């Protein structure tokens, strides 16, 4: 639901590494979860025990990707003292894209990770900052 | 008014016009027999239509005029050259016997229009059923490939699931001596060239895997040289035997309406005789195919439909 | 193996055909000698004698919608006045500062 | 394959067209006079 | 406008009503002319513009765009003549009515009030020229060229889209004269800077903009002869004329905005010069002439003084021709050769003189040698830019010397040397051709007699 | 001529927009067919809206 | 909104549930629709006949007759299928794929 | 000197079961040309 | 089936169809799905064949599943107030179960499992009446109670719709799954702008119907149902090539053609309402659509693919029957944007 999102918008963005970062793994891990069980709708592999293992790294790899972006973005604010700069955000969110690179053992898609995720916090940064709305509501 | 369902609903019902005479019938014999002098026969005593036998160009005969077009633009074969070379490079062979095996299918789709729509019945040489004899033997004797008659296989199947068989197929046997014997009585130069291979390989698929077959839903008349000289008793035998064991007492007006709007429309008759499977004796590449098609389309009768050629004569084609 | 090591039917590739050889005097417009002789002509007259001759006199006689030499004699009779009567030329505000009203800063 | 001009549906086409064409004139018409009226124009 | 736009209509019915052995003579009759009508256009006025009516006004930027749309026409067919002969008349009637409707997109285009029937018009000229290149090509690369050359303009237009959609919601209007008259400030906003982008980029990726030039190379290596002179000539300046419109409502932001835009321009004019040099192909390295060219265009848009302005004026005009002219000397060897090769036909100035003599005209004319309206344009870029900066002389120079360099290479190569021994299907060339040659180059020299004519509404 | 145009540039844009594209329709297009894995989506699916978006 | 109403709504969720699951046995599939139907049936008798709306008696009747005739038609076609096929097993339908 | 145009191996690409083949659907066949598929009496022993 | 009840089921299910369009009572709406899909089965099993069976039972199963929601839904908004018009559903869960009822019912993401298959089980002419008819019930009755509907839900299941039908659509050689893989983002596009207007869904839904209308009857006149089929066609009737090749250049959403005017009024009514990130995300999305559209075009008409002997045959005889309005839907599906402005008739 949103209480996750509530739980981590409001914690300051230079303040409160851990609660962040623990916000984020939260998130994550829910994402994975729900991936997970999306896969194993759509796709039984062999059996429950292999289900469950898929099911385990597809979570701790998600929680671990929120956890290294969350980590990085706050830090990184808390440090250069401006917050409110995209900055931030792109370095955490492809610091856990390298990590996604790391998790999966192969260069490029770590590369690709910094790029698309580094660009994608930024653009939800900007969006923020300047308003924009995803899913508008009906204004006329 | 053209047969639709609107004539179905209304008045057309061809149950009606069933006589306990159509009764299609189909001659079958091995090459320089005298099934067709036999066929021609029955068709006389039994005032039914016959049909010769369809050869290359017998589409040709029933479009437009009945004159036969170029061989380039019509079947792009020709049996001289496979009496010829049985074994020529170009794939002529497997070509010739598709065209064949399409002229057959078009052939009875035309015979039972013609049933369905009067009532009278037709006699036919060897029809789309037992057109595979000259494919085994052409595959035994070594002319054509394994691939052709699996290709041949897949459209016969597709093709002939739609049709109703014959209700009688009346067979004169010929010995394989005396059959090269009035070949050589013939005097054609090209069928002189016949092995006694390959009557002998069609004559053993003739009755291996044709009369049982067509034994367990058809009639079977199995007639000799001799006894097939005199037609009146090959039309009392006719008589006499009564068609009970065929999908024909099974059929009604639904399923006769059904084939009868399948039979018309050649189009969708001749629908999976150009399946998109690549076999190199048939597939025909594109720019030798847009030049045929050009000229075709440049035959004097043939650029628009029918009626619409001024060229050939038709008028009014300002208000048609 | 007693494929025909042949693909398909095929036509063969046709060989390029000179327009001189069946027509000198080709022109290289068509291969019927008069249809191509008239489009040449055509060609040339309709280009070099009608567009780039015809609309380039055209082009070189244009009136002055532009506005030049009005500008030279609105410029030339504004420094006679201006000169004359001790107008120092050109002034440096385009727009006289009395009709302007600038926002009082009170800082 | 072997047909005449089909006079009667021909005619039929005609004539549509020709009703067609002739209502819309007098629609058009009626609806020039009839705004004029309602707006006191003429 | 209309008396423009009523004829290139009625091209249609008559190309298509005409005998089977009469299409090219009477579409190159009356192409000549519509064209002869166009030229009634270039009389401009240095007050606001020539507002024929509320849907198309003209202007002394749209005007000389227009007079080489309508010229071109004729020089295409001429080109098409050729290659053409063994085809069937329907399909001849289909690549006149492909040339004809995009003609008639590119003259609605050029005049286009308001700002999506441009957007709109824009668009369709995308379809007759992917019809032509994947239609009538000679490889079988032709089809990946047309999704390369599709997919790279679409991706790049369709943000432009709802930019617009986006303006008209804002301001209320996006007819060109009510945009220029009630134009406010861009404040320095990332909202602002992503308007920016996605009113840049579209033009941008047309032009082409060094780094999203791939797909030129493609497009007009595959394309047939008609289809690479109207690219070449005409719809790269799309991009140019589109960005000297759009860019009023950019400022203040393009000062900044510009800044990687320039310096890719600049490094790559410097890149695909330098490609050039070792280049196996005709028609790659006209087509990489023609990115150099419209990259340093680019560098004049971006500086936005009226002399980069005037200068990106003509540089468009003349290059459009010179490219034309350039890729029809190439059609002519490749129609005799059929290998598109630089090495494989060598020393053809022993054979064929004249035509040699044409290469140098339009080498020449590509090494932007004075008094040509190529090297005005180059020469007021240049100054424009030493205005902006004095540090970019050296890249200025580089590219001219470097230009000249693969100029005269191509010359040299093809025309020079010792004949090759073993082609000997090499026939004299046709009047068609030297016709062709002509009526590129005389309007070039007679440009440069009233330059005026061709350096847009700042003159 | 050869590393930045012929290659990288070619990687940024296009080779990777195809790549992903392809990857992504392979992802989509592969089912087997089978209703017990559709409808067990369904009910993952049904269960997610009720509790994500009130 | 009592236990009653929440009861009957579980009941339904239940079988929506067991429908979705398929472990095989189509058969069980239109038990579990008809299990759905019922509970509807029972659950808007009770919301009708709570509320005095006399008119609406007519419903639950409609929605009766509905459902079986769809009943009779998935039979119609399970039967269709194990004629083809010899059995009702959910896995035979693989035929068509996305 | 003659305009290329697709031949058999190219339009061999086209004819598979889905576009870009895998190792999971390297097994999936084309449906059948017509999208029929091939169909693939009780006895009473009535003693004493 | 005999002509007289095959008249009568199509009756039946226009009926049906016009029974939901008309009615005012949410039981009267339910009737007449039930009688839909009632009348629907025999259509899609007209011609007997297993695979015709399979879908038959899956579009069953899937339309018996979505009723029995749509049922729990009216239930339940009269259970929370004894209401039995359609107006706003005054109710958060029971608009959700409705949502989702409708979306089964439409085929939208993701819902959408269904619809490639039972499309390539059924024949050309009940994929036809299913790809074009059975969306009218569902969007009127989705456009009578839009002022109820979440946007995010809507919004969410549009652009899955979006990207799944592009997606899917790329890895598709059988013609049918291509149409409903491009009906799935058609639809996407459709309800991605109920939330804000709905005479922009239906000026879509008319453009869409128009086209699948062209292009379905044009797979009909030419007798293929795979890319290789359609790859002989333009050896016999290289017009029909033509039209078809225009036809689907329309369908991608290319200006100046028909296609481009729903895409451009949606994109407009929704940057109208300060939303600007989802008509980028989908444009994007719409040219994998347009890619699939022009890999069909190369392969049908832009090229010309080898050809068979027996073609020859072919070449002597004209189709029997021929379909009326098939010139008319192609002129309506391609060159109607200049008369955009007339969609204020609140079509
Ligand atoms: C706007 C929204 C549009 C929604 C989408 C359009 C729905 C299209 C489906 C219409 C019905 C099927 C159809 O017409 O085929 C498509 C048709 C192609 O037909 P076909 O594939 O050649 O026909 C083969 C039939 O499937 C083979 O059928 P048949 O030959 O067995 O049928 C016999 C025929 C002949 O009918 C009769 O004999 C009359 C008998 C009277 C019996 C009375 C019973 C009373 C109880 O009856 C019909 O064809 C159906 C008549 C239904 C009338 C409904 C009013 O093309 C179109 O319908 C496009 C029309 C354009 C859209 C609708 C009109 C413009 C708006
Ligand atoms: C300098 C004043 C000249 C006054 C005389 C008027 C000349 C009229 C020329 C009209 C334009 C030429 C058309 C181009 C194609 C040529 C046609 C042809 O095939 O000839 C066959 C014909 C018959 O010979 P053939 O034996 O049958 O053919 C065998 C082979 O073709 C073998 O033939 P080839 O080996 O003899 O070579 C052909 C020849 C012809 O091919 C060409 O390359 C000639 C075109 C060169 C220009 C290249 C573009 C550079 C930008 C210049 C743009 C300014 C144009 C001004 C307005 C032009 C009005 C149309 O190429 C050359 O001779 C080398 C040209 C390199 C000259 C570089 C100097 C250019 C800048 C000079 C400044 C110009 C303005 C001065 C401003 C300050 C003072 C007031 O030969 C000729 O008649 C040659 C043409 C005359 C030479 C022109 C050289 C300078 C004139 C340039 C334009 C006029 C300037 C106006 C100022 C007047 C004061
Ligand atoms: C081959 C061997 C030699 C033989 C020839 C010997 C003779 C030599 C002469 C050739 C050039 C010598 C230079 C002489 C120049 C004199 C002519 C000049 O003065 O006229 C120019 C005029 O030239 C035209 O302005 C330019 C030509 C028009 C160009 C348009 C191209 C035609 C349309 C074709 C399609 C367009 C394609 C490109 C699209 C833009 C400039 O005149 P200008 O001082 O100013 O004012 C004119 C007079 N006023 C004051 C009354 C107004
Ligand atoms: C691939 C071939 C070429 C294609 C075309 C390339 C051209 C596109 C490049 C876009 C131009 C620049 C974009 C934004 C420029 C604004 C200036 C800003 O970036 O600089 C600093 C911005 O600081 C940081 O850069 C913040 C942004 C960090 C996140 C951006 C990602 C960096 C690399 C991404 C490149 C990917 C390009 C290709 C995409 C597929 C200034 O600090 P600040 O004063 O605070 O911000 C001023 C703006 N305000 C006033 C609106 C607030
Ligand atoms: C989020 C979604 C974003 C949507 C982006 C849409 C991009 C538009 C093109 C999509 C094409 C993807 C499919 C594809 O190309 O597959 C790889 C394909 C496989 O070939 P097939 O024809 O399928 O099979 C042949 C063997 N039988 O390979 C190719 O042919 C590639 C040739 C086409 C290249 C087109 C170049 C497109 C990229 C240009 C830059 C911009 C792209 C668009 C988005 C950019 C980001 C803003
Ligand atoms: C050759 C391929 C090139 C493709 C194009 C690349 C650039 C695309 C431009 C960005 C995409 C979005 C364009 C924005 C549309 C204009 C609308 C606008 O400017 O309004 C902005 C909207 O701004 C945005 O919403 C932008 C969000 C971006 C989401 C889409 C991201 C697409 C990719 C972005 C990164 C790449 C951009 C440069 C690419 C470089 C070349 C490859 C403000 O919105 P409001 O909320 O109403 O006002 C704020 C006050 N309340
Ligand atoms: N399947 C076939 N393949 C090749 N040729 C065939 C085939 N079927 C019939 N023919 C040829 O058709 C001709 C007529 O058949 P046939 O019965 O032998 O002579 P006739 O019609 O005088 O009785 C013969 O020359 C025969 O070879």
């Amino acid at each position: 639901a949103k209480t996750l999102l509530h739980k981590y918008s409001d914690i300051p963005e230079g303040t409160e590494c851990h609660r962040k970062a623990y916000a984020s793994t939260s998130i994550g891990g829910a994402t994975g979860l729900i991936v997970s069980a999306y896969s194993i709708a759509l796709k039984p592999p062999a059996s429950f025990l292999e289900g469950v293992a898929r099911t385990g790294r597809y979570t701790f790899t998600s929680a671990a990707i929120g956890a290294i972006f969350g980590l990085t973005s706050c830090i990184s604010a808390q440090v250069r003292e401006k917050p409110d700069d995209p900055l931030n955000y792109f370095i955490g969110g492809c610091a856990g894209g390298l990590t996604l690179g790391a998790r999966t053992r192969s260069y490029g898609i770590g590369a690709a990770a910094c790029a698309y995720m580094g660009l994608t916090a930024a653009l939800v940064k900007m969006g923020q900052l300047e308003g924009w709305q995803v899913f508008a509501e009906p204004k006329v | 008014l053209q047969y639709g369902p609107l004539a179905f609903v209304l008045g057309e019902r061809t149950t009606r016009k069933l006589t306990e005479t159509s009764k299609v019938i189909t001659v079958d014999g091995n090459i320089c027999s005298g099934k067709g002098r036999l066929a021609r026969e029955i068709a006389e005593k039994l005032g039914l239509r016959h049909f010769p036998e369809a050869g290359i160009h017998y589409a040709d005969s029933t479009t437009g005029d009945g004159k036969p077009l170029d061989v380039q633009l019509s079947g792009n074969c020709s049996l001289e050259k496979f009496y010829d070379d049985p074994k020529s490079n170009d794939g002529n062979s497997y070509r010739l016997q598709s065209w064949l095996y399409a002229s057959r299918l078009l052939q009875y789709a035309d015979a039972l229009e013609h049933l369905l729509s009067t009532g009278q019945g037709v006699v036919l040489e060897r029809s789309i059923y037992s057109d595979f004899v000259f494919l085994e033997a052409m595959y035994r004797q070594g002319f054509i490939r394994k691939q052709c008659v699996e290709h041949y296989n897949e459209v016969k199947k597709v093709t002939a699931c739609e049709y109703l068989p014959p209700h009688v197929v009346v067979y004169v046997d010929v010995p394989v001596p005396e059959i090269q014997s009035r070949i050589q009585k013939k005097g054609n130069p090209h069928e002189m060239k016949i092995t006694a291979a390959y009557l002998q390989d069609i004559e053993n698929a003739y009755k291996k895997t044709f009369l049982p077959e067509m034994s367990e839903k058809c009639e079977v008349l199995q007639y000799s040289a001799r006894e097939a000289e005199d037609a009146e008793k090959v039309v009392e035998d006719i008589e006499y035997l009564k068609c009970d064991k065929g999908p024909w007492p099974d059929q009604d007006d639904r399923t006769f309406h059904r084939l009868r709007m399948l039979v018309q429309n050649k189009l969708e008759v001749l629908n999976y005789t150009t399946i998109p499977v690549y076999l190199p004796e048939i597939t025909i590449g594109a720019h030798q195919s847009d030049r045929v098609f050009q000229k075709f389309t440049e035959l004097p009768g043939r650029k628009y439909s029918p009626g619409y050629n001024e060229d050939v004569g038709d008028k009014w084609i300002w208000l048609k | 193996p007693p494929e025909p090591t042949i693909r398909l039917q095929e036509d063969p590739d046709p060989e390029d055909e000179n327009l001189y050889e069946k027509n000198p005097d080709s022109h290289g417009y068509d291969k019927d000698p008069i249809v191509d002789l008239w489009n040449m002509r055509v060609v040339f007259f309709f280009g070099f004698s009608i567009v780039l001759v015809l609309g380039s006199t055209f082009v070189a006689y244009l009136p002055d919608y532009r506005m030049q030499e009005w500008a030279r004699r609105e410029a030339e009779r504004l420094v006679k006045y201006r000169e004359a009567n001790g107008l120092p030329l050109m002034e440096s505000n385009c727009f006289d500062p009395n009709k302007i009203q600038l926002p009082e800063d009170e800082d | 394959p072997h047909g005449s001009p089909d006079w009667l549906k021909v005619g039929l086409t005609l004539g549509t067209s020709v009703f067609l064409w002739i209502y819309l004139i007098k629609q058009h018409k009626e609806d020039v006079l009839e705004y004029k009226r309602r707006n006191g124009l003429e | 406008m209309l008396k423009i736009i009523i004829p290139t209509t009625m091209l249609l019915p008559m190309t298509w009503m005409s005998k089977h052995n009469m299409i090219w003579i009477n579409a190159t009759v009356h192409s000549l002319l519509i064209s002869l009508i166009s030229l009634s256009l270039l009389n401009q006025l240095g007050e606001n513009s020539l507002n024929f009516s509320l849907t198309f006004f003209s202007d002394s930027l749209s005007a000389p765009l227009l007079v080489l749309t309508t010229w071109l026409l004729p020089l295409m067919l001429m080109a098409s003549q050729s290659h053409l002969s063994k085809e069937t008349t329907t399909r001849k009637k289909l690549y006149i009515t492909m040339l004809i409707l995009l003609q008639l997109f590119l003259i609605m285009t050029f005049t286009a009030t308001e700002l999506i029937l441009f957007y709109i018009l824009f668009e369709a000229t995308l379809v007759p020229t992917l019809i032509i290149i994947t239609r009538w090509g000679n490889q079988t690369e032709r089809l990946n060229a047309g999704l390369y050359f599709l997919f790279y303009t679409l991706a790049g237009s369709l943000p432009l889209l709802v930019a617009l959609v986006y303006i008209q919601n804002t301001t209320g209007s996006l007819n060109f004269l009510i945009i220029h008259y009630w134009s406010h400030p861009l404040s320095n906003s990332w909202s602002n800077i992503f308007m920016w982008l996605a009113c840049i980029m579209a033009f941008m990726v047309k032009m082409p903009l060094y780094g999203l030039h791939l797909w030129l190379p493609k497009a007009h290596v595959e394309a047939p002869i008609a289809g690479s002179m109207v690219l070449a000539a005409v719809l790269l300046k799309l991009g140019g004329y589109g960005m000297m419109r759009i860019t009023t409502i950019l400022n203040p932001l393009t000062n900044y905005m510009a800044y990687p835009f320039l310096m890719l321009s600049m490094w790559g004019m410097i890149m695909t010069s330098s490609i050039c040099l070792r280049q196996t192909d005709l028609k790659s390295l006209i087509a990489y002439s023609s990115v150099s060219h419209m990259a340093l265009v680019i560098v004049a848009i971006m500086i936005q003084t009226p002399w980069s302005f005037m200068g990106a004026t003509a540089l468009m005009i003349a290059h459009g021709l010179t490219s034309s002219m350039l890729f029809c000397l190439a059609n002519t060897n490749y129609e005799r050769v059929h290998s598109r090769t630089m090495i494989l036909a060598r020393g053809l100035q022993t054979l064929l003189p004249l035509m040699a003599t044409w290469w140098l005209v339009a080498s020449l004319t590509n090494l932007a040698l004075p008094p040509s309206i190529n090297l005005i344009g180059e020469l007021f870029i240049i100054t424009a830019s030493f205005s902006w900066s004095n540090i970019t002389i050296i890249l200025m120079g580089m590219n001219m010397m470097i230009t000249a360099l693969y100029s005269l290479y191509m010359l040299i190569t093809t025309q020079r040397g010792k004949y090759t021994h073993h082609i000997n299907n090499i026939k004299p060339s046709f009047t068609r051709e030297n016709a062709l040659m002509a009526l590129h180059i005389l309007p070039l020299l007679l440009l440069t007699l009233n330059p005026k004519m061709i350096l847009g509404p700042l003159y | 001529s050869s590393l930045l145009d012929l290659i990288w540039l070619e990687t940024i844009l296009p080779k990777t927009t195809s790549f992903i594209q392809m990857k992504m329709s392979i992802m989509v297009s592969n089912q087997k067919g089978l209703i017990k894995l559709y409808f067990l989506s369904f009910l993952i699916t049904i269960m997610i809206s009720m509790t994500l978006f009130n | 909104m009592p236990l009653v109403y929440m009861n009957i709504i579980m009941a339904f969720a239940i079988a929506l549930a067991g429908l979705l699951m398929y472990r095989s046995h189509l058969m069980s599939s239109l038990l579990c629709l008809e299990g759905m139907m019922l509970s509807l049936f029972i659950m808007s008798t009770l919301i009708i006949l709570n509320t005095h709306f006399t008119l609406a008696n007519m419903m639950p009747i409609i929605l009766l007759v509905f459902a079986a005739c769809e009943a009779a038609l998935g039979l119609s076609l399970l039967v269709m299928v194990s004629n083809t096929y010899g059995t009702d097993y959910v896995q035979n339908l693989n035929l068509l794929q996305c | 000197a003659r305009q290329w145009q697709p031949d058999v191996e190219w339009a061999e690409q086209f004819g598979g079961a889905v576009m870009y083949p895998t190792k999971e659907t390297a097994h999936w066949k084309p449906p059948p040309w017509n999208d029929v598929d091939p169909p693939k009496n009780l006895t009473l022993n009535f003693g004493p | 089936m005999n002509p007289i009840i095959y008249t009568t089921l199509i009756m039946t299910v226009m009926s049906g169809t016009m029974l939901v369009m008309i009615s005012s009572h949410w039981l009267l709406i339910w009737i007449g799905f039930e009688m839909n899909l009632l009348a629907m089965i025999p259509v899609l099993m007209k011609n007997f064949n297993p695979r015709a069976t399979e879908a038959a039972t899956k579009y069953f199963l899937t339309q018996a599943t979505a009723s029995m929601m749509l049922m729990m839904a009216i239930i339940i908004n009269l259970l929370y107030s004894g209401q039995w018009t359609i107006t706003k559903m005054f109710n958060p869960v029971a608009m959700t179960m409705m949502t989702m009822a409708l979306a089964m019912k439409l085929g939208l993401s993701p819902f959408h499992f269904w619809v490639p298959e039972v499309t390539q089980g059924i024949s050309l002419q009940a994929g036809l009446l299913l790809l074009t008819w059975q969306k009218l019930a569902p969007l009127s009755v989705l456009c009578q109670i839009s002022q109820s509907i979440n946007p995010n839900l809507m919004l969410t299941m549009a652009m899955l719709s979006i990207l799944i039908g592009g997606w899917g659509g790329l890895n598709q050689t059988q013609l049918r799954k291509i149409m409903a893989y491009s009906s799935i983002a058609h639809m996407g596009w459709m309800t991605a702008v109920l939330p804000y207007n709905t005479t922009m869904t239906i000026l879509n839904l008319l453009i869409y119907i128009t086209m699948t209308l062209a292009m379905f009857m044009l797979l009909i006149h030419s007798s293929a149902t795979t890319t290789l089929s359609l790859s002989h066609t333009w050896n016999k009737m290289p017009v029909i090539t033509s039209l078809m090749m225009v036809t689907l250049l329309s369908m991608g959403g290319l200006p100046p053609l028909s296609g481009f005017m729903p895409k451009w009024m949606i994109i407009q009514e929704m940057t109208k309402n300060e939303s600007i990130i989802m008509p980028t995300l989908m444009a994007m999305t719409a040219l994998l659509n347009l890619y699939f559209y022009m890999r069909l075009a190369y392969s049908s008409s832009l090229t010309m693919f080898p050809s068979t002997n027996n073609m020859k045959m072919k070449w002597q005889f004209e189709h029997t029957k021929q379909m009326k309005l098939l010139p008319t839907m192609i002129v309506l599906s391609t060159l109607v944007l200049p008369m955009t402005p007339a969609l204020s008739s609140l079509n």
